[PDB]
């Protein structure tokens, strides 16, 4: 053997061509892979053909791979058929790509950043079958460590600036111990709701959580959890999405533009 | 500015976790887990349990045996001068055998002490291997990282091992030293007419490239929704929820296409294993199939022409 | 002695002895066949 | 830490990136550091000849007395400006050579004689002087002897390399470039000029070794890789830049300056001047460019002497 | 065509500027003020570099050889002032045009972070990214004082520039930063392929096996390392070391040259004339 | 006459540990600049007429 | 009555804004001039520059 | 000072021994270091005695 396959033709020159073979398999297969969620595409193309048309692009879908969840909360399939939903919005215009302009009250409307899927109605477990997200009075054996601050008496304050209500409790994940929601009494109504830890800063000096997302008033229309003491991975996106609908619709000027 | 989940602000204590249940006959976990508060602000607090059995004891036996034999060298090297050995250190290295004795075994300081380094390292190397495939297999989880390791080991083998025996000289290999082997891999480049011209490592550099920019977008993507709980991706993936969705939308919006929150995985473990696997075959290509890298690019019309505004008189071919 | 045994797990004392003495073992090999006096697959 | 801008000088094409970096505030004292030495006013036309009342002068024959005490008072300031006449010389008595200082300075001149006559292809008219290597001192700053590299244990073989060395600019490549191919004629090509291997079995060690010589020449000349090389091909005489083919000369004129010029006066010369070899203090690149492109930037100081130039 | 649950998130708002003049979609992408601009910046740059490519140096070595196209910058005599077209002016154009894309695709980022009600961490790690090539194109080449030290516009080209500016400095290995860098690199690699593994083996285990969970990620990596970062913090630490990288390395390539003219093992010798040895 | 006030508004000895080890860098940099120098190198000047092989001149 | 401007910046980020900048644009100029041989007056008031004869140059020969 | 002693109300003893005796060891390495770096002073290379 040698080098030289012809008089142009070489080993590294083959080399380099086989694994740009293997490199589009790659491609392909991890296109393949990217296209177990949201697929096939909600288009124009298939409603003016009257769904005959299914668009999935290049490569098409793969096979649907089977999720056996733990604690026998059952089996999910990656590439599923999804019932249609209707969204609590119209378009601002009637041309292809236009946007759409949420229904009522846009952070009520569950639309743009308010909007969320519906998962299911059963908490996220721990490896030992229990509920993940547990407020602090449930979980006995939990703390917060000695050099950081409770947060637990904290005034929470909306973007505003006015004081939206206490934390009650912490809602903390039993498997990673950490904060993920903050329980406050809301000022106005009194009705505890959650606060996800991604929506509060801290003012370690003031004991203060200051909440940019939604102003002091909106704290009373975020969505409510069913039992007091857990939370579902459908309350969980309800929750955060409502958070984050106050990213663009709490205040006129967060819509934009800045100039 | 909002909270940009960067650093834990308020830190949660818990009893230490001492571990999933390994299956029976396993030997138990050591080390009493403590906290640490600074590793807790970016990370977890907890340190330990660390799972140390028989594979993870050999290694670290013939792993001390290959660090101490390099150390111990280095330290040679200086003439035992311990405070000379602080000022060189990074200078200072294990050097493979001479050029006139090809793959046989020389004299200790002549290449011998580095064929035993190599050789207990590698072995070392080799049985952390299998600790990972089989701390993976003891949780009942998939081998991608074991699978991740060999292609790792694949190109270290193909450095110090593979391409020397192939070349038939211990001394292509590369010296144990910090400098030493800086030295090795600039020499390399120069012995080879200019290693940028070896697609493969072309191709080795735009999935390092691609590493760095996929963790960035990866991690960046997943703390920007991680106030929707987007960190904890095992959910994610079994149960898609807004984080995933947004995400998704994110990219697609941005470049036309997306991933799913499992996908992404997968994009990640092939562009960080690709970046050692074509640095292995460019390496093994180099010196055997191919000379000169750049004299090889301009047969194949790879590399660029430049104006001659300067030129050199051959002094050989008077 | 015989309570080595009472402080010290039979497995990983073990499993660690036999490491030392096969690294042990192999380092002695590869010294002197790195030795050209000692040296046995030579002429 | 240096303040930009740098002074940039352009040898290659655009976007390739074949360029020298300066300090300015560096060059400058480089520049003071490397200045020349005025040359005397040009010796009385005519006169009595060095054969009719010298006896023993067997190198400068050619010349006029005027044109030879010219060259002594030039040398003086040269070599021994601290030491006179005296330190080449047996005080009262010219002719005597039970000096070693003579019998070597006389070699000297030989030696400055070939470069300017013979050695045009590296020094270019601008030639050499005694004053090039010495600078007003009799042992030239920057002489080189065979490096034994730092101690060893008595039964360790040293690498010659992995530690930090000035010699190869503070790297661990080999630090003793100098003895395989400024005084021995060792082959610095390493690169193969195939694109397929067709036989050039050169280690990768012998890469390095190369490379600590090109780091000791970039070093002596204050000069990068780019100043000679395209860097994408090392080896391609084509890419590279004219003063590659000058650096290729002056590597055969140091090598004939070592071997025939300093090496044969190993005897005469006293412990002193060698190095723990026993080998003499050796001419390398630096001893007259001293970290500068061209010596003393390129002064023209030789042309004002004739007695430096072959009859 | 969008994605089967994405018509609900394409919300009207959140533009920076233009507000409803280019709030729209076309086919997947959204475009707003700045995709108009970058989509339009980039066609220009692509097409003068195509045009570049079309006359080449001079009509003998014209290419469209993909690997040997190259724009090549100005000369450095023309210093930090305007060159001709054909003289690296074309390529100063498609700089401008570059930085043009790259800034407003920053920006359409941004519009879409707060479309959807995101952190700006992406557009701010893209940031990082624009940063190291305007280090490259304009902060170097304006502390050198001449637009021709950046890179030639070349698949290969520019290759060759990164060569010859590393043996500028005779030894490029040594250079402090950009020894950091590349730990960085292979640091963030390495984490990417371990982040990659975990995710995959657990939500993909051994056959007969259910999903995994968070306590079997942390418990595998104790088990081998004896410390578990987090399902959160390994994306902080992936962001961290990607974004360290390439600050480091946009630090390496400033003080090569601007901040540092000597060879870089030189630069050692701080510490090897310390005094305690 | 009122500087006394500071320790009011910083922990007196946090600043203890800083002054010393602010004051100890600080006085070890001091010297080995001066150790740097040719000129303020007081152990390699020759004075006091100091009373310490073939040479390699270039290394 | 020019006090609208801390009706709507706050006091203390334009304070800080504006050291930040002054500072900046203080360090860039001084720099500049620094960049300038005429106003480099790091190189001393009584700096003469070396003089150059015998067909001495600086730099080497450019392109 | 006459009333020097009132420091250890605000430093606990225990670190101040252990920060003292650590500065004064690498201190002590320190200058010894430098001493052996010197060619006048390297009491071990200097050929003194004989
Ligand atoms: C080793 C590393 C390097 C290797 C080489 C790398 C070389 C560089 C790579 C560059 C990649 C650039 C392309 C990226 C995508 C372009 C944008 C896009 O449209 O995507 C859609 C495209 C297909 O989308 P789909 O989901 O199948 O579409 C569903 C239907 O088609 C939807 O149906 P539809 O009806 O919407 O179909 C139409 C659709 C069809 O889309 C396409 O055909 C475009 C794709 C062609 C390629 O049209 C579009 O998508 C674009 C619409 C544009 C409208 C405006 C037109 C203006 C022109 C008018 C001017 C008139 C004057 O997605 C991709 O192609 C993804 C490519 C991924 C490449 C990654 C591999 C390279 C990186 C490897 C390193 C990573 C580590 C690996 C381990
Ligand atoms: C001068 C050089 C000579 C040479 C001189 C010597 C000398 C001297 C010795 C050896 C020894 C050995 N030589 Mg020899 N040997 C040479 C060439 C070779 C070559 C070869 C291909 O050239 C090989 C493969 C070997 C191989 C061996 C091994 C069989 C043995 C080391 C085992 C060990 O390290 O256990 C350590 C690793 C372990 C895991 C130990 C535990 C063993 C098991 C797990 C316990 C079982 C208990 C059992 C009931 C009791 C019997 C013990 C048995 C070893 C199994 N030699 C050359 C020709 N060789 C040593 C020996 O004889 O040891 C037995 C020894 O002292
Ligand atoms: C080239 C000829 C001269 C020279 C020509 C000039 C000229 C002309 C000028 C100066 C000026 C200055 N020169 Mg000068 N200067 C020279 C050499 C020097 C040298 C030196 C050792 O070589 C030094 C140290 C200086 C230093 C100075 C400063 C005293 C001054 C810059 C003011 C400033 O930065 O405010 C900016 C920084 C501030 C902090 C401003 C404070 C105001 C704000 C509102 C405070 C907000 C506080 C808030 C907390 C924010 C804090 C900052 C952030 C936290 C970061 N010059 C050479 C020799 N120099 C300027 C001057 O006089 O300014 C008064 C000026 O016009
Ligand atoms: C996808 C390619 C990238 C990659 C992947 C990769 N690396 C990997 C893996 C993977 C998938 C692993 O699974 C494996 C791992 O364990 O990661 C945490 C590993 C690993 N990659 C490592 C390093 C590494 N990877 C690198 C690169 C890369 N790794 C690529 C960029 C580099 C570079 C860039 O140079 C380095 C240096 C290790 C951290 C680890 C493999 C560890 C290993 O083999 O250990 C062998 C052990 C020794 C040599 C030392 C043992 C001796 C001790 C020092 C004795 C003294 C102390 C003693 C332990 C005290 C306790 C004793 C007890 C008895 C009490
Ligand atoms: C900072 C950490 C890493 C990183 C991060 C990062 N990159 C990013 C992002 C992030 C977070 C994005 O959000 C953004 C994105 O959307 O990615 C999909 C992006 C991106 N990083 C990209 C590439 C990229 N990133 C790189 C590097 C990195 N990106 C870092 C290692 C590299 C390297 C190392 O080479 C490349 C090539 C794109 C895929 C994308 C930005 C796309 C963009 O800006 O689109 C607008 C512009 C065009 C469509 C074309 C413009 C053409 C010009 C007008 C002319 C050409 C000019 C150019 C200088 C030519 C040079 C050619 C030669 C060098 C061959
Ligand atoms: C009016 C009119 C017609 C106007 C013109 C049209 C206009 C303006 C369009 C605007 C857009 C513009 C300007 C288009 C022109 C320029 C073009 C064509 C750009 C194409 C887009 C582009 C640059 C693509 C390059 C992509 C490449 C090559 C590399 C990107 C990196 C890479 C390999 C990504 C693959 C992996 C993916 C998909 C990562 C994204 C991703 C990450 C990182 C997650 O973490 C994640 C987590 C959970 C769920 C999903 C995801 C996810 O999808
Ligand atoms: C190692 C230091 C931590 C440590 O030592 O923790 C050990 C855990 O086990 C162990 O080996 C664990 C061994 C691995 C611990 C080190 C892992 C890296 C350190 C944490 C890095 C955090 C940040 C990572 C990068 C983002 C405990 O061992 P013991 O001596 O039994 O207990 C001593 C303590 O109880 C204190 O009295
Ligand atoms: C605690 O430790 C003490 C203090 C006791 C000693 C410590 C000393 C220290 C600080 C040592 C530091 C060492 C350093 C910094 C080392 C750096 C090493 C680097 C950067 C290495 C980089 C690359 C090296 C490579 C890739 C080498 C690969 C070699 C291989 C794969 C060789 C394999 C060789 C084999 C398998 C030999 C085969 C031959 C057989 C037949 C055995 O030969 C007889
Ligand atoms: C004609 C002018 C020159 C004269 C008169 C001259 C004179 C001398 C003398 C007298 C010595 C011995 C000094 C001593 O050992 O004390 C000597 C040595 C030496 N010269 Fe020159 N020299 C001249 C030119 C050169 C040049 C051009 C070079 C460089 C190429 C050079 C390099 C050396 C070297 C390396 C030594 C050995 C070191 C030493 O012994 O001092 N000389 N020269
Ligand atoms: C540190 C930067 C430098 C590097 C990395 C470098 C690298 C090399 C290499 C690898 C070779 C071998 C070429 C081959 O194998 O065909 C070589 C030869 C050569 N280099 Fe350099 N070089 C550098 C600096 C210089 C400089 C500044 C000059 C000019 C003063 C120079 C002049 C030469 C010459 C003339 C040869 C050919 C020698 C011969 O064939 O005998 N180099 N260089
Ligand atoms: C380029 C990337 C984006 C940055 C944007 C800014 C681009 C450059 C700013 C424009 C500055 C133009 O400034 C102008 O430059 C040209 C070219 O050097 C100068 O021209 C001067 O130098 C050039 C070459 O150095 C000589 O050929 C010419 O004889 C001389 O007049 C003009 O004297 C100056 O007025
Ligand atoms: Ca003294
Ligand atoms: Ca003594
Ligand atoms: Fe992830
Ligand atoms: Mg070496």
């Amino acid at each position: 053997m040698s080098a030289a396959i012809t008089e142009y033709m070489d080993v590294a020159q083959l080399t380099i061509w086989a694994f740009w073979f293997f490199f589009a398999g790659l491609i392909i297969y991890l296109r393949r892979e990217d296209k177990r969620e949201g697929y096939p595409l909600d288009s124009d193309r298939t409603e003016r053909s009257g769904g005959r048309v299914k668009v999935v692009g290049f490569p098409d879908l793969a096979e649907p791979k089977t999720f056996v969840l733990p604690h026998n909360a059952g089996t999910v399939m990656a590439p599923r058929v999804e019932a249609p939903t209707s969204i609590n919005a119209t378009p601002v215009a009637p041309f292809p790509g236009a946007p759409f302009e949420p229904n009522g009250d846009p952070m009520l409307s569950g639309f743009g950043p308010s909007a969320s899927p519906d998962r299911a109605k059963h908490c996220d477990l721990t490896f030992e079958g229990l509920p993940k997200i547990v407020p602090l009075r449930v979980a006995t054996d939990f703390s917060i460590a000695e050099r950081d601050p409770d947060p637990r008496g904290m005034t929470v304050v909306g973007l505003d600036g006015e004081v939206a209500g206490t934390v009650s409790d912490v809602w903390v994940d039993r498997s990673e111990p950490q904060i993920r929601y903050l329980e406050v009494k809301v000022a106005a109504g009194g009705k505890n709701v959650l606060l996800p830890i991604g929506f509060s800063r801290f003012d370690k000096k003031a004991r203060k959580v200051k909440v940019a997302a939604i102003k002091a008033a909106h704290f009373a229309n975020v969505p409510t959890l069913a039992k007091p003491d857990q939370i579902t991975l459908y309350e969980e996106d309800k929750v955060c999405a409502y958070y984050a609908g106050g990213k663009l619709y709490a205040t006129a000027e967060r819509a934009g533009p800045l100039l | 500015p909002e909270y940009q989940n960067i650093f834990t602000t308020v830190q949660v204590r818990a009893p230490a976790y001492p571990g999933v249940p390994l299956p029976k006959g396993s030997l138990p976990r050591i080390g009493k887990p403590i906290f640490s508060y600074w590793a807790g602000k970016i990370g977890d607090a907890q340190i330990g349990p660390i799972y140390l059995g028989f594979t993870g004891t050999l290694s670290i036996i013939f792993g001390f045996m290959a660090i101490f034999i390099i150390g111990f060298n280095m330290l040679a090297s200086v003439d035992w001068n311990i405070i000379q050995f602080v000022k060189h250190f990074f200078w200072l290295g294990l050097e493979p055998p001479a050029p006139q004795y090809g793959l046989t075994i020389p004299p200790l300081s002549e290449g011998g002490w580095w064929l035993m380094a190599g050789f207990f390292l590698t072995m070392s190397i080799l049985l952390w291997w299998v600790r990972t495939y089989k701390r993976a297999e003891a949780l009942g989880m998939s081998q991608h990282l074991s699978w991740a390791f060999a292609a790792a080991i694949f190109f270290y083998l193909s450095l110090g091992f593979i391409r020397p025996v192939m070349m038939g000289s211990w001394a292509e290999a590369v010296p144990f030293g910090i400098f030493p082997h800086l030295d090795w891999t600039a020499a390399f480049s120069i012995r080879y007419g200019n290693l940028y011209y070896n697609p493969f490592h072309m191709l080795s550099i735009a999935f390092l490239y691609g590493s760095a920019l996929l963790f960035a977008m990866h991690g960046a993507t997943i703390l920007a929704v991680s106030r929707f709980g987007g960190d904890r991706e095992i959910d994610q993936i079994t149960d898609r929820g807004t984080a995933a969705e947004r995400a998704a939308i994110f990219w697609r919006w941005t470049m036309g296409f997306n991933a799913s929150m499992e996908s992404i995985h997968r994009w990640a473990w092939w562009c960080a294993v690709l970046t050692v696997i074509t640095a292995g075959i460019g390496i093994l290509l180099t010196g055997t199939v191919v000379e000169n890298w750049y004299l090889w690019a301009i047969k194949h019309g790879v590399a660029p022409a430049y104006p001659e505004v300067v030129t050199a008189v051959d002094p050989y071919a008077t | 002695m015989h309570k080595i045994w009472q402080i010290f797990d039979p497995r990983r004392t073990l499993v660690a002895l036999f490491g030392f003495l096969f690294v042990l073992g192999l380092l002695i090999h590869f010294i002197l066949l790195s030795s050209p006096a000692f040296n046995w697959l030579s002429g | 830490c240096e303040r930009p801008p740098p002074e940039v000088v352009q040898k290659g094409y655009r976007g390739v990136a074949m360029e020298q970096n300066y300090n300015p505030r560096l060059l400058e004292a480089s520049i003071k550091a490397n200045l020349p030495v005025e040359s005397l006013p040009a010796a009385a036309p005519g006169g009595p000849s060095v054969s009719d009342v010298y006896e023993n002068v067997q190198v400068l024959k050619d010349l006029s007395v005027a044109e030879f005490t010219r060259t002594m008072v030039a040398v003086t300031t040269w070599v021994a400006p601290k030491e006179g006449c005296n330190y080449c010389h047996v005080p009262g008595n010219w002719a005597s050579d039970d000096i070693y200082t003579k019998v070597v300075s006389r070699r000297m001149f030989e030696l400055v004689r070939a470069t300017n006559s013979n050695w045009k292809d590296h020094v270019a008219e601008t030639g050499v002087t005694c004053y090039t290597c010495h600078r007003g001192n009799p042992v030239p700053k920057y002489v080189w002897v065979t490096d034994p590299g730092p101690n060893q244990p008595s039964g360790v073989t040293p690498t010659g390399q992995n530690y930090a060395s000035s010699t190869v600019a503070y790297s661990a490549l080999p630090l003793d470039p100098y003895t395989p191919f400024l005084d021995q004629s060792n082959e610095i090509r390493v690169i193969g000029q195939t694109a397929l291997p067709a036989g050039n079995t050169t280690s990768l060690k012998q890469a390095e070794w190369t490379y600590g010589l090109m780091m000791q020449i970039s070093d002596s000349l204050g000069v990068n890789c780019t100043f000679c090389h395209n860097s994408r091909s090392f080896y391609d005489w084509k890419q590279s830049t004219p003063q590659r083919t000058t650096a290729w000369y002056a590597i055969r004129h140091v090598r004939d300056i070592n071997q025939n010029y300093i090496w044969p006066l190993n005897d005469a010369l006293p412990a002193s001047r060698k190095g723990p070899y026993g080998d003499p203090f050796k001419v390398g690149c630096m001893t007259c460019h001293q970290g500068a492109y061209k010596p003393l930037y390129g002064a023209q100081m030789a042309k004002d002497y004739p007695a430096l130039y072959e009859s | 065509a969008m994605l089967s649950f994405e018509r609900k998130y394409r919300v009207r708002g959140g533009t920076l500027i233009g507000g409803d003049l280019f709030d729209f979609w076309v086919g997947p992408f959204y475009v707003g003020f700045f995709g108009v601009a970058g989509f339009f910046f980039a066609l220009l740059g692509v097409l003068l570099i195509v045009w570049g490519a079309t006359i080449g140096p001079n009509a003998e070595l014209q290419t469209y050889n993909i690997w040997q196209i190259s724009i090549a910058p100005p000369d450095l005599s023309y210093g930090l002032g305007m060159a001709p077209m054909t003289e690296g002016g074309l390529w100063q154009i498609i700089t401008i045009c570059a930085i043009g894309a790259f800034v407003s695709w920053a920006l359409r980022e941004v519009e879409i972070c707060r479309k959807l009600g995101i952190g700006f961490h992406i557009p701010f790690a893209f940031a990082f990214a624009i940063g190291a090539y305007l280090v490259l194109v304009v902060v170097r080449p304006i502390l050198m004082g001449a637009w021709g030290h950046g890179f030639p516009y070349g698949i290969l080209s520019h290759l060759d520039w990164v060569s010859n500016v590393g043996y500028q400095f005779l030894h490029f290995h040594y250079n402090p930063a950009h020894m950091l860098a590349i730990t960085f690199f292979f640091t963030n690699c390495l984490a990417l392929s371990m982040h990659g593994s975990l995710i995959l083996s657990v939500t993909n285990p051994q056959k007969g096996e259910e999903v995994k969970t968070s306590e079997h990620e942390n418990t595998f990596f104790r088990d081998i390392v004896g410390y578990s970062i987090g399902a959160l913090a390994i994306h902080r630490l992936g962001l961290f070391l990607a974004l360290s990288a390439v600050f480091w390395s946009a630090v390496c390539i400033v003080i090569s040259g601007p901040f540092w003219t000597r060879g870089w093992p030189e630069w050692w010798n701080w510490w090897l004339e310390l005094p305690l040895w | 006459p009122d500087l006394w006030k500071i320790w009011l508004l910083v922990d007196p000895r946090r600043i203890l540990i800083a002054v010393f080890a602010f004051l100890t860098v600080l006085g070890l940099a001091i010297h080995m600049i001066l150790l740097s120098t040719a000129e303020f190198n007081w152990l390699e000047d020759g004075v006091p007429a100091a009373t310490v092989t073939p040479v390699v001149p270039q290394r | 009555q020019l006090y609208k401007i801390w009706l709507a910046f706050d006091p203390r980020m334009a304070l800080i804004g504006l050291g930040a900048f002054l500072f900046a644009l203080a360090l860039f100029i001084h720099y500049m001039l620094l960049r300038s041989p005429e106003f480099d007056w790091l190189l001393g008031p009584d700096y003469a520059p070396v003089t150059l004869s015998a067909g001495m140059s600086a730099l080497p020969a450019g392109r």
